[PDB]
């Protein structure tokens, strides 16, 4: 009955902490924002980074990010081969292309933000989340009697 | 077998998986030669065979009424693997060797299928 | 606590904490902060959507800005009888108690799927604080809990 | 069973491919499996043999020889248990071919003496001897596409695929199906005290032959064509499609030939006709 | 190292690429991808041995591994290459650390458990069902990487307790406190299983009221 | 009319293939002339020999005859015994295996897909030499026996693996598996054989090999063991094409082509052309 | 008793034959070693049939021509006293839902459902075996 058309295991989504939005002909995986936090936002005028990972599977494609929260510059080659992938974030753990945000508007962990990425054949919204890695907890002062 | 017989007419899967149709000719050839012919022909023997010897009775009765039981619990085991999610074994009645290890088919069904 | 601590397909039970109270050194706030552990209907469950599973959400008519961003907030209690209905299941996102075996839909507004409960669990209101803690914009606008005989309008 | 139930639950290292345990298995399973093939078949020859001298009024035609022939297919069909792995390239080929050519003389002088049985005599063909001829019709494609497989040059290509299906379902839907639906009749007012309808027996054969050679005729040319047995599906252009309908078509015949046996037995069990007498079917030889 | 990354991508191509892509993108309807998942979830699906799957139902069960610590390693380091991630604790002497991730304070670990872990899993780490098909195994198998893996990454239905929800330090008084409680013996006579009314009731049935009516038969008459 | 009595064989393209077809053909002949004249005897006697109106006493109760049953043990055997001389005849050339091939290649079956290897090329007129030999394999769940190249196909989920080879030469053929048993069967080969976790160690033989492939295409090959769910969706593809556009072949992957781009070098369709890749989705009610 | 015994030995002198065979036709020309695994079936085999050929030659060497042996007796001959045939008893199927439960606890692997099964094995067997063997109550 659980071996049937609809199954409860290969459905799952991998917990990554992040989205793995498809385009044409081209996969996008584990995208997500690097933002070190202090307070409640992230003020304009900071830098932040877009990491991702873009596969496709066969024999070269083109790419560029637009976005809403300021401008995205890019560095490196971008562009994929036959039966390889593109790198371009190297997410806390790895042991060159990157992607900086201007990020003309405040930002926060907990919501989504909308990211365009645009390939020479396909293009598409994602809506990426921010996320941080192998960073401790951060200290909260301590209360007092009351 | 009217089950994957059904599902084999048409190029295209289109009401049953890999997995259930495994299992299901799987379960079709052991209870057709296990539990439905091997029995079958204990059945005529103690029908006719004690009239034609001109015997009153078998050898032993008793032990006789045993061997009815044995087989129908035996089958019904066996075949109670479809009541559990997984389902029943899903590797032929001949069950070769690796694909019944406890690293390929770890299931409860098989273990039920050889118990 | 912050809301980046909990992550995609986590989930956390919280309390509530006034800044009246606060470490439980003194015997005068060693009383208050266990009247918060044995509340009835305190403790609430915490849980974080994966953004590619957002698009499925639906929401309850006068809840629709009960959640910041991706976080939602849930009674721990069970509407059934009161168990602590706290089995979450990451992947089907389903809420399971372990009493009588009812589970609630969390894609949903926590509506019953499964089991001898009839109502859906009660949502809290949350959003951040200036400096980046979560607190509440207010109570539950339903009482919370099992029923009794003059509740409802 | 014991030596596999040990690996699963206690890790054993009993059946390790690095302690040639692939092929010890096999050699285990297939001393087991073939003498099993031949535990159901000797029985419903029984039957046979039993039917045949009452409907054709004449006795059976060779007695002593009969039982040499049981004799000599049980004994052979010990030393004959690799010739179901060919593929594997790890066997004596010539050992397990010609014992397995040896073991398909005697079944030649069991057909050839029913036929002898059926010999000048007076033949009425009730529903028994239908049954019963059914048998022999079908046994003999049969056991002629199991002398096929005993080749190691033909099993190269034939073996797993459906012609091997096509094989078993013949020479194994004789004995357990024809012949015991054979006994059934024989015996029913024997057992009981009533007699099944005629009509309604008849009806019943017919529907069975016509949808089991409806669909398991065209498996030679599926499994000869390229398709393998135990696929769940296949592609578009495959070739091998219309086929795999007819098969169908005939296997809900042959699924639906069995509500009027059902009906018979339901209905006659108690409002049968009576036998009052100690033997229906008239010339009956055995003691019972 | 070089030379144990492409150990680890031969291993691959010849197990998982079925199921998990040749990019590690994942096959649509058979696998997820494998994408930014570190080695600690290689180090726990495969040393476990739930990892490779054999079939799609409502829980992918355990079962005996199909490699060993080297093996374990290259993949990991294979996996950690290609998008980061979680990575197993080490100890001193690079091995994979098993002494050390035991804490001192076994009554926080304990109502730490009480709290976040004993409502799938029993009291003492026993079974647990789940909705439809699924279930919470027993913690009594594995050692303390194990457990310490486990949380850090989120199997399955099993939430993930990531290193701020969950400190490092935390997580090794509960890998104590599941250790412990696997371990120690039963006070009073035998456990029967550790669930309570159930086989309890079971035994005095099977037991005490069989005994009282053999005794009472033996003293009493017939007919 | 050969078609209408091979009851539809391919036709081979080895010369192993074409004697093994000669072969069977003319066993069906064999077998369809005892199957008519038993079938014609049970026909016979079931319309002639029946209950007349004239209701006469019981026939004639004979039961025994000598001669007829000593006669009719000796008849068949002759048969069996020349259809045992032709088999033999016939086995023992499909398994020549001469020590000198022109190519030899590994085939090692693991989970659901296959992987080729370009073992070594060694013309009989010396004309190219290449030894893709790559000592380096790792052991321990051993796995040492299992046997690594420079020039690889790998199967994907997504994209059928084809293997080529040239025509008129020797084909070697080396098989492993890695997991359970697997099934490498070629229709056209009218040759199949199971690939074993440990041939060495459960004494069966792993290497077989043609002598040469007559005509240049495309054909199907499927996996025939009953491997796992899966099982029906493990196919592969061959490619035979002249030894030039094999030279050429492999310069190309020799400089590195993925094998896709390889056969667009030597003009030839990137993909296979039998079969194509199965539908990702579990079936069509999802 | 002479067919019985002789139908016995008849499937001995084949089964020793083939073993011997067998044996010997691998150890020669045949790749590996004897194959160890038919070769000792094949000589148990023939072990099976030399008990009770040996047995059977034994009793009717011990015992004289019985009616069921003689060409030309009369049914009157025959006439006397059987023996004892168990007329009905419900142990047997005590007996196989107590194997049943003990299958069932070793599929699963639970050793508690093993134990219990053994219990009601022994119960049920020493049930049977004692059926006709009580004695009246002695109140
Ligand atoms: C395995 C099965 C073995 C059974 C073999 C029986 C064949 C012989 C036929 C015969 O004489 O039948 C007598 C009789 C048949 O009843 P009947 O039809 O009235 O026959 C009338 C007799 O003429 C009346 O005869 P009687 O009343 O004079 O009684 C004679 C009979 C009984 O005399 C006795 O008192 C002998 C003891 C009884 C058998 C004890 C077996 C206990 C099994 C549990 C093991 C512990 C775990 O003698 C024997 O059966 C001799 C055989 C020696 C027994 C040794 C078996 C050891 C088992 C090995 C375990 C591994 O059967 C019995 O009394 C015993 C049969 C046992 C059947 C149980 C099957 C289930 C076993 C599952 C065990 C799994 C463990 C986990
Ligand atoms: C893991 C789960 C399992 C754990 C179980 C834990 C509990 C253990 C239960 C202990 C039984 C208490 C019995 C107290 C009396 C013992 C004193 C004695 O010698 O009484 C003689 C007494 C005869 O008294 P009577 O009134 O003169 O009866 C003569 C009539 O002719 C009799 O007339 P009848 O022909 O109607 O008699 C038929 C019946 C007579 O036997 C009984 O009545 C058995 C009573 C069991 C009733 C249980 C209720 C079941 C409800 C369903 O015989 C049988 O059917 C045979 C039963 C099997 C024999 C026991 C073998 C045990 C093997 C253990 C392994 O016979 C027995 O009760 C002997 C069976 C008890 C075995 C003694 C073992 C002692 C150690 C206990 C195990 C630790
Ligand atoms: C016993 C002999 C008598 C003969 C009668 C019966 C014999 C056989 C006939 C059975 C029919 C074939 C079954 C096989 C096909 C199958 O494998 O199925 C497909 C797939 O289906 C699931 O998904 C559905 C789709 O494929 C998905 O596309 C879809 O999304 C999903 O939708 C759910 O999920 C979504 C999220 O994904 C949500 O969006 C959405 O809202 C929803 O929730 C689907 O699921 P859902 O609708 O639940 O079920 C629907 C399936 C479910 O299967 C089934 O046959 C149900 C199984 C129950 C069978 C009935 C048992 C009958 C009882 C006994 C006769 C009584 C015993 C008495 C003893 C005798 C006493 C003697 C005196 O179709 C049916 O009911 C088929 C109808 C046929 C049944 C007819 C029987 C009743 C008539 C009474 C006759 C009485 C006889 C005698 C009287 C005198 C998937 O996941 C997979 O699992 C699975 O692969
Ligand atoms: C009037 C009389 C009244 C008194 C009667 C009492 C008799 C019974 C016992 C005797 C008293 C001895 C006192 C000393 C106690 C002692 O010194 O204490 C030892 C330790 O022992 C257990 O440790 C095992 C290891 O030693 C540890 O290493 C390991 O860690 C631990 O593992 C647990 O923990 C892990 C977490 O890590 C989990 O992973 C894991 O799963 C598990 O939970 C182990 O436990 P466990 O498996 O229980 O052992 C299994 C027991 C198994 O018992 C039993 O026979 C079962 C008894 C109860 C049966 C009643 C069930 C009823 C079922 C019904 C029939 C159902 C069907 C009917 C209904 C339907 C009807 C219609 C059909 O023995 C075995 O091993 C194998 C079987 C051999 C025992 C046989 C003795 C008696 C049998 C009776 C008959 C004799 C016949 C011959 C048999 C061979 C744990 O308890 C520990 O606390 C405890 O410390
Ligand atoms: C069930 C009953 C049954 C019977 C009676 C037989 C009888 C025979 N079988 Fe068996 N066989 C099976 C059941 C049976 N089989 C099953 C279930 C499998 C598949 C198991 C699996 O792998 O899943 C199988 C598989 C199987 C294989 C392995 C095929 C493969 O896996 O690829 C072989 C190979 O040697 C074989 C041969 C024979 C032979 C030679 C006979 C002989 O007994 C038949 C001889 C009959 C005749 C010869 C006709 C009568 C003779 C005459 C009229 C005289 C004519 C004289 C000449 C032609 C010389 N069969
Ligand atoms: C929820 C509900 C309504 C219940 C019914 C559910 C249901 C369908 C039941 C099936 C249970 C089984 C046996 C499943 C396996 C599959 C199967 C074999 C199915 C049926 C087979 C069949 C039809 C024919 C075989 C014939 C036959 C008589 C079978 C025997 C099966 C038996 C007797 C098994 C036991 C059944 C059962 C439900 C027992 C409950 C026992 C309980 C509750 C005890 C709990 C218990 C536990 C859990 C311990 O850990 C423990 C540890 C140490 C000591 C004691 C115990 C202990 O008592
Ligand atoms: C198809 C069947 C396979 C194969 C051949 C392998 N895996 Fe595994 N795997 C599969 C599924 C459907 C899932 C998801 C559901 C569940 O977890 O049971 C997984 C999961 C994993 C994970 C967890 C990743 C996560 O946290 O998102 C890992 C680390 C993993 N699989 C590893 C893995 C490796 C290393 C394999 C080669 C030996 C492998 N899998 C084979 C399905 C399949
Ligand atoms: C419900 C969901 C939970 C919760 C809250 C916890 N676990 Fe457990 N767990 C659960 C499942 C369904 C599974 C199986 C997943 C798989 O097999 O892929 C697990 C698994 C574990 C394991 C590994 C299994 C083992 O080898 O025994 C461990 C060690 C484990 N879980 C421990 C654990 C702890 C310590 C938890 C709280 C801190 C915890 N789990 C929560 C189900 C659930
Ligand atoms: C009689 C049962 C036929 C249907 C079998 C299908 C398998 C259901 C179990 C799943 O898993
Ligand atoms: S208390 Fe939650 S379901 Fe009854
Ligand atoms: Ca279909
Ligand atoms: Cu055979
Ligand atoms: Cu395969
Ligand atoms: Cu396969
Ligand atoms: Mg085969």
């Amino acid at each position: 009955c659980s071996a049937g058309q609809i199954s409860q295991t290969t459905t799952q989504e991998p917990a990554v902490n992040g989205v793995n939005a498809q385009a044409g002909q081209v996969s996008l995986r584990n995208v997500h924002l690097r933002a070190p936090q202090q307070t409640d936002y992230v003020e304009p005028g900071t830098t932040v980074e877009l990491l991702f990972v873009a596969a496709n599977d066969s024999s070269n494609k083109l790419k560029s990010i637009t976005s809403d929260v300021g401008e995205v510059t890019l560095t490196g080659d971008s562009t994929v081969p036959a039966d390889g992938v593109l790198i371009v974030g190297e997410p806390d753990g790895q042991i060159a292309v990157t992607a900086e945000v201007e990020l003309t508007k405040p930002i926060t962990n907990g919501l989504l933000y909308d990211f365009t990425f645009t390939f020479e054949d396909g293009e598409t919204t994602v809506a990426v989340p921010i996320s941080a890695g192998e960073q401790p907890r951060r200290p909260v002062p301590p209360a007092g009697p009351g | 077998a009217l089950f994957m017989r059904t599902e084999l007419a048409m190029p295209g899967l289109q009401f049953l998986s890999n997995e259930q149709f495994n299992q299901l000719f799987t379960m079709h050839g052991t209870v057709m030669l296990l539990f439905y012919a091997t029995p079958i022909v204990f059945g005529f023997a103690n029908l006719v065979l004690p009239l034609q010897i001109g015997a009153p009775d078998v050898a032993f009765p008793r032990l006789n009424a045993l061997s009815f039981w044995l087989f129908l619990f035996g089958a019904l085991i066996a075949i109670a693997g479809f009541i559990t999610p997984g389902g029943a074994a899903d590797f032929g009645w001949t069950a070769y060797s690796p694909l019944t290890d406890a690293i390929h088919s770890p299931g409860a069904g098989g273990d039920l299928w050889i118990m | 606590m912050r809301p980046e601590d909990i992550d995609a397909g986590g989930m956390e039970t919280v309390f509530p904490w006034r800044e009246s109270d606060g470490d439980g050194t003194t015997v005068e706030s060693e009383h208050k902060l266990t009247e918060i552990a044995m509340g009835v209907r305190n403790p609430v469950m915490l849980i974080r959507i994966k953004p590619a599973d957002m698009h499925r959400v639906i929401k309850r008519k006068g809840q629709e800005s009960f959640n910041f961003g991706e976080l939602f907030a849930y009674t721990k209690v069970c509407s059934h009888l009161g168990c602590p209905s706290s089995l979450y299941e990451q992947q089907t996102y389903r809420i399971l108690c372990p009493c009588h075996q009812s589970q609630f839909d969390a894609l949903e507004f926590a509506k019953p799927i499964f089991g001898p409960a009839a109502r859906a669990l009660a949502q809290l209101p949350i959003t951040i604080d200036e400096d980046g803690y979560l607190v509440a914009n207010g109570d539950f606008v339903e009482p919370v809990g099992p029923a009794f005989w003059e509740r409802k309008s | 069973l014991f030596g596999l139930a040990a690996d699963r639950h206690l890790g054993a290292h009993i059946y390790d491919p690095a302690n040639g345990g692939v092929l010890l298995w096999q050699h285990l399973f297939w001393f087991f499996g073939h003498p099993e093939v031949y535990i159901i078949a000797l029985p419903f020859f029984g039957i046979v043999s039993e039917i045949f001298p009452v409907f054709s009024r004449k006795p059976i035609f060779g007695y002593t020889t009969l039982i040499y022939a049981t004799l000599a297919i049980a004994a052979l069909s010990v030393a004959v248990w690799a010739h179901h792995m060919y593929a594997t390239g790890a066997v004596l080929l010539p050992f397990f071919s010609f014992m397995t050519f040896l073991i398909a003389v005697p079944t030649g002088i069991k057909f050839f003496n029913w036929i002898g049985t059926m010999w000048k005599g007076q033949l009425t063909f009730e529903t028994p001897m239908l049954f019963s001829v059914g048998f022999l019709i079908t046994f003999l494609l049969g056991g002629l596409s199991g002398v096929l497989l005993a080749s190691p040059p033909l099993d190269f290509h034939v073996t797993d695929s459906y012609f091997v299906i096509a094989h078993f379902h013949y020479v194994l839907f004789g004995t357990i199906v024809f012949a015991t639906y054979a006994g059934i009749y024989f015996w029913f007012p024997k057992m009981t005290g009533r007699l099944l309808d005629e009509r309604l027996g008849k009806l019943h054969f017919w529907l069975t032959f016509i949808g089991f050679h409806t669909t398991f005729l065209v498996q030679h040319w599926l499994g000869d064509e390229g398709m393998p047995r135990r696929y769940a599906d296949y592609l578009p252009t495959d070739g091998f499609t219309t086929l795999n309908v007819i098969s169908t078509v005939g296997a809900f015949i042959l699924g639906v030939s069995m509500l009027p046996f059902v009906w018979n037995v339901f209905k006659s069990w108690r409002y049968g006709e009576p036998v009052t007498v100690d033997d229906p079917w008239g010339y009956g030889n055995s003691l019972e | 190292q070089s030379a144990l990354l492409r150990t680890g991508k031969q291993l691959f191509e010849t197990s998982c690429v079925s199921c998990h892509g040749a990019n590690l993108q994942g096959v649509p309807d058979r696998g997820p991808s494998l994408i930014g998942t570190g080695e600690a979830a290689v180090y726990f699906q495969v040393s476990t041995g739930r990892m490779p799957a054999m079939r799609g139902e409502a829980q992918a069960p355990s079962k005996p591994p199909h490699f060993d610590e080297s093996q374990i390693d290259a993949l990991g380091a294979y996996v950690q290459a290609n998008g980061g991630g979680p990575t197993v604790p080490r100890d001193d002497h690079g091995a994979v650390a098993q002494e050390s991730l035991i804490g001192g304070d076994v009554a926080r670990g304990g109502d730490l458990f009480r709290l976040n872990c004993a409502s799938c899993h029993n009291f003492t780490g026993k079974g647990g069902a789940l909705s439809s098909g699924k279930y919470a195994p027993d913690l009594g198998d594995a050692n303390p990487a194990q457990i310490y893996t486990a949380m850090l990454t989120g199997p399955q239905n099993m939430p993930k307790f990531s290193d701020r929800q969950l400190t490092p330090d935390e997580k090794r008084d509960i890998v104590a406190y599941v250790r412990e409680s696997a371990e120690t013996p039963s006070y009073g006579g035998y456990g029967l299983g550790g669930f309570g009314p159930a086989p309890e009731g079971m035994a005095m049935w099977i037991i005490g009221m069989v005994a009282a009516i053999g005794v009472a038969m033996w003293i009493g008459s017939r007919a | 009319w050969s078609d209408a009595l091979a009851l539809g064989w391919p036709t081979g393209i080895t010369p192993e293939a074409k004697l093994n077809r000669e072969l069977w053909i003319g066993s069906v002949i064999a077998s369809f002339a005892v199957g008519a004249i038993v079938w014609g005897l049970i026909f016979w006697t079931s319309a002639f020999h029946r209950k007349k109106a004239t209701d006469t006493e019981l026939p004639r109760q004979f039961g025994y005859n000598m001669p007829l049953e000593l006669t009719l043990t000796v008849i068949p055997f002759l048969i069996i015994s020349v259809l045992f001389y032709f088999t033999v005849v016939v086995q023992e050339r499909m398994m020549h295996k001469d020590p000198n091939p022109e190519v030899v290649i590994d085939v090692t079956a693991f989970q659901w897909n296959w992987k080729f290897g370009y073992q070594k090329i060694a013309f009989a007129d010396g004309s190219f030499d290449y030894d893709g030999a790559d000592p380096e394999r790792k052991e321990a769940e051993d796995r040492t026996y299992l046997n690594f190249d420079k020039i690889e196909t790998l199967g994907t989920s997504s994209e059928i693996p084809v293997l080529v080879l040239p025509a008129g030469k020797r084909i070697e053929f080396v098989l492993n598996s890695a997991d359970v048993i697997h099934g490498f069967w070629v229709p056209e080969f009218l040759f199949k054989r199971d690939v074993l976790p440990e041939p060495k160690a459960n004494n069966s033989d792993n290497v077989f090999q043609v002598s040469e492939i007559q005509q240049t295409g495309a054909f199907v090959g499927r996996c025939t063991e009953m491997c796992g769910t899966f099982h029906a969706m493990m196919n592969f593809e061959v490619r035979v094409v002249e030894p030039n556009d094999f030279k050429a072949y492999i310069d190309q992957r020799n400089a590195g082509k993925t094998n896709a781009e390889a056969l667009a070098a030597i003009n030839q369709p990137p993909l296979a052309i039998t079969t194509e890749p199965f539908e990702s989705r579990r079936g069509e009610l999802v | 008793m002479h067919i019985e015994a002789r139908l016995f030995e008849i499937l001995t002198a084949f089964f020793a034959l083939a073993a011997v065979v067998y044996a010997v036709l691998t150890a020669m020309f045949a790749t590996g070693g004897v194959e160890w695994a038919g070769t000792t079936a094949l000589v148990l085999t023939t072990g099976l049939t030399l008990i009770t050929g040996t047995f059977f030659r034994f009793v009717a060497r011990r015992l004289d021509t019985r009616p069921e042996d003689y060409e030309d007796a009369e049914i009157s001959d025959g006439a006397g006293e059987l023996g004892f045939f168990a007329p009905h008893s419900w142990w047997p199927i005590l007996i196989s839902l107590s194997f049943s439960t003990a299958a069932v606890g070793a599929a699963l692997w639970l050793p508690w459902l093993i134990a219990a099964g053994v219990a009601f094995v022994i119960t049920s067997v020493c049930g049977l075996v004692f059926e006709y063997y009580w004695g009246p109550e002695k109140h």
